[PDB]
């Protein structure tokens, strides 16, 4: 009948000091901001991210209800959330619509502002274990140059300054925290 | 720049014994590493994001043996770098807007360099005849 | 480093600034585009003509940012951490030109606060600028 | 220096309505009181402990007066100022040994004194030439 | 700012020095005096001539601080206030000495130790001087 | 038959980093560095001190035996002590001389280095309860300029750069904690 997503959307979302890494606000729609502890599905998925060394002591989950799923999986959200990046003005991100095939294929996409169809990640893998389905995203190894653990679609979008919070050139911990972490979706 | 014989005879002996094809790449190569704002102006150069891409990087090589000429051509000239360094004061000032201070920096890696490839023979005496050439490539390009 | 009274001088003229924190950013923007044209290179898909709306919106980002350092005084670099990743790992700042921006923003308050910018607020400051230069050009990460 | 017509105007018209009793020793106090390493060179002057120390000795408001009389002087000869000051370049190194930054430092520090002062009338144009004249007397000076 | 990587690279470098500390310090010193000769002007109580013994033992006191100031890397400003005491309240040195000594200490460093003295390591070292530089410049009491 | 002597010397000598202010080694002559917590009859004199912010969490206190009293007061005491100032060679301080008169003027003095007669300070005033003498240094006012809070004999045989230890153009915490800490005699 519906399925929920859970996902913290990235560690370098989860700084101390918010300025640091993405912030959402304004969740609409079926989206709602959730305290960890009221969102035990993502509890285990959670715990495994690369977060940056000052990390929130208290974090909140992005959780978009009413999702519609068509079984393979086409998952669609109705939910809307506003991001900021820094001193940024708000982007809406909404219509996240989510594609499963094969075991090993398939892409998270949104509207990214005024801009519809906008891939966020590909999938790597994705395993359904009763009625929960964990989504890795297909993330490059950090080696030398620019590192680009997010599609180029929402790069492209937000441009280069924007993607500071979205890419590297170093290795480091926190620029590791930038890259997607992985979703839960609990079908009901 | 004012050298006595002595120190212009100490420099001259020492940068006879420079490899030309080295020394350039790895002052170029360490004012990136050491003063990474540097960066900004070599961003066409490629690969610059560790320490060992930066050395290695072919450009920085390449580039780096044009510095090491020009410091060269500053030792045929001490009475006159400011008219020599003419046509390059020019082309880091008005079109690629080098802060002066950078000169300074560049200059003192240059003479770490130095004193990393001559070891115990890059003896005080020697070096503060360096300092003195250096002040002077860095002032006339400024 | 700065002292004990340095921080508390720097959050008292910071904080008389209030309302007009976007006007003095900007303020300091243009007069450094001005004083010192070789910044705007830093800008170049920016409209740079006075009253330009793009430097007026980017001098409250400039200064709301310096709002953030002052009430983490103690804890800069964490505080600022993104912010010295655009600067430092990304744009690359010479720091010639965060001496420069101070510089603008110590003669904006002298201009438009006269009764704070007393010889001991203005040494606190410039102190202050010079740490917060120090944070968004240095590679901590 | 090079200061177009309007500039050189905008400079002149600012500079007669400076309090020469007061311009002078403010920057110089603040001079000492910012960048404290400058009160080195004055350690004769007595009592320079505490900012309102500093900023009420006699001796540092009747050299500060001084020093605004040597950059009047530079507004007098812009397009010769290396001459112009080539006594005081003399005094200042070779005597004190004044490191060239401090000279940079003083002309900030004038020029943040000016719009302490003029306020509203301290106009970004206004600054913008000022900072021509401070970094000339500078340069002139090192 | 000093990243997690610089602190552990100047610790692996300065730990190399050892025994030869006081050596490191007092070729520092002579090569300062030497290439900078104003720098002389803050010692005219010492006999300044080539391995004069005040050199030498002057040289032991400095390197020994820099001992110190590696291994309080994090808590510099306390590890160091006496430092800052002497250096910033008394003396009044001028930072462009730091520059320079601080130059020549890495002159030195690179002559002595080439397999210490890698990019990575010349970047943190350099990064190092110039904190405990600020530190011994400013007055924060 | 005795007195002993309890002298936390200055609350800079509490320094949580013993080069930052006056250290002391190898007591000798009845002269032992004692720890605050076994030298009780320092507790309270100590705990009214003015030290610096980074303070030590564990101090000894100099504690002088087997002085001669003649009773005004005149006591000496044979201990000797080495103090060490920053990375400097340490001086051996030695002949401790506690002249005390009409319950305001007296001084201690002590040999310093090859130096002997040195003032270290003026007495202000001075206490006995039951066996007990509370010794108070006279310390002018920090206002402006130069502030001295021990006496010029000491000052002057320290020299200029030995005696930032003693002296301050300012008058910072760290710097009051610079002056000479009161006295405690006990007499058996
Ligand atoms: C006190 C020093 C400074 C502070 C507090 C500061 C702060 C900021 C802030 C808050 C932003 C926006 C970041 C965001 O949206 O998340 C920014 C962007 C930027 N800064 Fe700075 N900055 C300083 C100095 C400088 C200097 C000296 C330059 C160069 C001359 C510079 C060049 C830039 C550029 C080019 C951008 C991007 C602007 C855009 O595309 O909108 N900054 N800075
Ligand atoms: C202080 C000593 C320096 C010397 C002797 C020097 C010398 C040179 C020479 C010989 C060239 C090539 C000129 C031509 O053939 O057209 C050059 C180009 C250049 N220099 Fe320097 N330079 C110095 C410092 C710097 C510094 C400090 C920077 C920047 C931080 C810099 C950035 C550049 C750039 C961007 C180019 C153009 C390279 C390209 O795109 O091909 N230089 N320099
Ligand atoms: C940058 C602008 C400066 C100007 C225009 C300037 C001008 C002057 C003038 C006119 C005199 C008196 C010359 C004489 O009559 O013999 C003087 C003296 C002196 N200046 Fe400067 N000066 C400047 C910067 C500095 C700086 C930055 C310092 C030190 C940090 C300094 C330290 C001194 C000292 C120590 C004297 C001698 C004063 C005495 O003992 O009577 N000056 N300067
Ligand atoms: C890395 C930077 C430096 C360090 C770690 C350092 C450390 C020291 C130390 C440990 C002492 C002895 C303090 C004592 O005995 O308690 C000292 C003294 C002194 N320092 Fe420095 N120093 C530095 C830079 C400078 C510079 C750049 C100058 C000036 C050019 C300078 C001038 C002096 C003078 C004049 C003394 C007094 C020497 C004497 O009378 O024996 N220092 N410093």
């Amino acid at each position: 009948k519906n399925a929920d997503l859970y996902w913290g959307f990235s560690g370098s979302s989860h700084h101390k000091y918010d300025h640091n890494g993405p912030k959402f606000e304004k969740a609409g729609k079926g989206a709602e901001l959730t305290n960890i502890d009221a969102a035990s599905a993502y509890a285990e998925t959670f715990k495994k991210g690369v977060f940056p060394n000052n990390k929130r002591e208290k974090s909140d989950i992005l959780v978009f209800h009413n999702g519609e799923v068509k079984t393979s999986y086409q998952i669609n959200w109705p939910g809307e959330v506003t991001m900021k990046l820094g001193y940024g003005d708000g982007l809406v991100i909404k219509d996240l619509n989510l594609m499963l095939k094969n075991g090993n294929m398939g892409e998270l996409k949104a509207t990214v502002g005024e801009n519809s169809n906008i891939t966020l990640f590909d999938v790597q893998e994705y395993s359904v274990s009763d009625n929960t389905i964990t989504v890795t995203p297909k993330i490059p190894p950090c080696t030398t140059g620019t590192w680009k653990p997010w599609h180029n679609d929402l790069t492209s979008k937000l441009g280069s300054l924007k993607s500071v919070f979205f890419e590297s050139y170093t290795c480091n911990n926190d620029d590791i925290a930038k890259k997607p972490l992985p979703l839960t979706v609990v079908l009901n | 720049v004012h050298l006595t014989p002595e120190e212009k005879s100490a420099v001259t002996a020492l940068w006879g014994k420079v490899n030309v094809d080295e020394v350039g790449g790895e002052a170029l190569g360490r004012l990136l590493v050491v003063y990474p704002w540097t960066q900004r102006f070599f961003e066409s150069f490629g690969d610059l994001s560790t320490p060992d891409a930066v050395m290695g990087n072919p450009k920085v090589k390449a580039h780096g043996k044009k510095v090491l000429g020009a410091f060269s051509d500053g030792l045929a000239h001490l009475d006159n770098l400011k008219g020599t360094f003419a046509t390059l004061s020019e082309l880091h000032c008005d079109k690629l807007h080098v802060d002066p201070e950078n000169f300074r920096l560049l200059g003192n890696v240059l003479v770490c360099v130095l004193a990393h490839h001559f070891g115990k023979e890059f003896t005080p005496p020697v070096q503060a005849a360096y300092q003195k050439v250096v002040a002077g490539v860095a002032n006339a390009l400024a | 480093v700065l002292s004990p009274a340095d921080k508390t001088n720097v959050k008292a003229a910071w904080g008389k600034v209030g309302a007009h924190a976007g006007e003095y950013g900007a303020e300091a923007l243009e007069r450094m585009f001005l004083s010192f044209p070789t910044t705007k290179t830093y800008f170049p898909h920016f409209d740079l003509s006075h009253g330009s709306a793009q430097v007026k919106g980017h001098g409250k980002k400039v200064a709301d940012a310096l709002t953030n350092a002052v009430a983490h005084v103690d804890d800069m670099p964490n505080a600022l951490s993104a912010l010295s990743d655009l600067h430092a790992h990304k744009l690359r700042v010479d720091p010639v030109n965060f001496k420069l921006l101070s510089h603008c923003l110590l003669v904006t308050l002298a201009a438009h606060l006269p009764a704070e910018f007393t010889p001991a607020v203005h040494a606190s400051l410039d102190k202050f600028l010079a740490s917060v230069s120090t944070v968004l050009t240095s590679k901590y990460r």
